[PDB]
């Protein structure tokens, strides 16, 4: 499902 | 012959390879720590971890990346997560033989419970683009060439990640040209390494499921990742 | 089925005499330690041999009866001998501990990898079989004790100097995995393996060297 | 091999 450890992990500034 | 908006690009990407190191905490281990499985696992898993963070972290600085669609970017890193990974190994073992550390890291992969049919290819490998005997500058478009390919599974647009790569293959083109005249075959030959990695994508999934020491578990990133089980 | 007292002696004969000779920790330090060129891997292993048949000699000259042979045929023994006495202790070493750069060291001392890898993949082989520490000493002394060395002048006399051993070791293979009876042959066998590993030690003695280096006094007594 | 010119002793 929606892998959000990536999601994070580029979403973050 | 180098224009000087590609001259920028080039400078640029140094500064986006060699930023982010990998802590001096995380070393101290390699030199020092002593020399269990059960040890090594742990630390070989905590620097893929590691290092999945210096991938991101590059990815994000790379040109325009930062438009593609948000549901794109982690295609593209779910994608070249691993495939980049082994041209990162390679640059620290067929290349840069120090006298700190990276012969002491091949010895801790040898007693990893990692499986010797699955080692000496992968190490038979490391010395074939070796052989190349690789540039810093090379080793680091490859990195990003292969963040951004454009035909990862499961695109959106493939154009406008093309779009991003083009002006980093037509550098390395350049680059190779230049710096390497003597055969030309080369830049196709590199290019053919990167096509000669994606087949290293399934060895290596299939090796996850058999990869497993005292009962211990892969980091959460990593499981994430490397869609583990 | 034990053993008896006069073997169970012999054993701790052949214990007491294998274990003492150590290999001096001022090397055993230099491993866990020093540089990691190409070069002063090379170094830090031409130490080892040398250091190692040493302790070779001192070993073969504590075997029961070594005393008694014609000179022509210690030497001659010894010199047969002492690689294969190598590669059993590397087997010994290799599959046991926190101390895995010996093998880090070797694959960059300057050896081609075609001839490393074989060797260890024997070497892990030889891990299978699951060693006592026992069985590697007298597996030693047998080797050591081989009458079928060339220039051996009397054999029958090396002959019943190795006889002992072996009679000991046959003991043991029943007093310890009744299991599979074929298995004192399954020892005795991979023995016979190991006389090979030495004409291909050979042709790379040819080939190695390290930013031209030379080999050690000793060791160089076995070839050009 | 030549003469192995090799005290045991010691
Ligand atoms: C070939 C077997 C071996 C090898 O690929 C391993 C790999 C895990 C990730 C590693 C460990 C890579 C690290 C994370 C590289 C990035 N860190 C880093 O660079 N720190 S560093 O810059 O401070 C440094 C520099 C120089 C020396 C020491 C440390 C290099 C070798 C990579 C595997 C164990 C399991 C997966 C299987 O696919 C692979 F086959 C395995
Ligand atoms: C396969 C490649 C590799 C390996 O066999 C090497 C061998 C040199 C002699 C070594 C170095 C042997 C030493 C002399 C054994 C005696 N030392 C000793 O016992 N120290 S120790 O007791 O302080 C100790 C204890 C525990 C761990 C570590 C050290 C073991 C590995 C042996 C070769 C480099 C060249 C020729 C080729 O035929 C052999 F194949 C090569």
């Amino acid at each position: 499902k929606e892998n959000a450890l990536l999601r994070y992990l580029l979403d973050k500034d | 012959e180098l224009t000087p908006d590609q001259q920028t690009l080039l400078h640029f990407i140094m500064d986006s390879y060699n930023k982010q190191r990998m802590p001096q905490e995380i070393t101290n281990k390699i030199l020092k720590e002593a020399f269990s499985a059960e040890e090594n696992f742990l630390i070989l898993t905590e620097m893929a971890t590691n290092h999945v963070q210096v991938l991101v972290e590059f990815t994000k600085k790379l040109p325009g990346f930062q438009t593609l669609d948000h549901e794109d970017q982690i295609a593209l890193l779910k994608g070249s997560a691993v495939e980049a990974m082994f041209l990162r190994s390679a640059e620290i073992f067929n290349k840069k033989l120090p006298s700190g550390h990276s012969d002491l890291l091949e010895a801790r992969i040898r007693n990893s419970g990692i499986s010797d049919e699955y080692i000496t290819p992968m190490f038979s490998f490391y010395k074939s683009i070796g052989e190349l005997k690789m540039t810093q500058e090379e080793y680091a478009l490859l990195t990003a060439i292969v963040i951004l390919s454009p035909d990862r599974q499961y695109i959106k647009d493939r154009e406008a990640v093309e779009k991003l790569q083009e002006p980093l293959l037509d550098v390395l083109q350049k680059l190779c040209k230049i710096h390497q005249p003597e055969n030309p075959q080369h830049f196709a030959c590199l290019l053919g390494r990167l096509t000669e990695l994606r087949t290293f994508n399934h060895h290596h999934a299939e090796m996850l499921m058999s990869w497993r020491v005292n009962d211990h578990k892969f980091t959460p990133l990593l499981c994430e990742i490397w869609d583990v089980q």
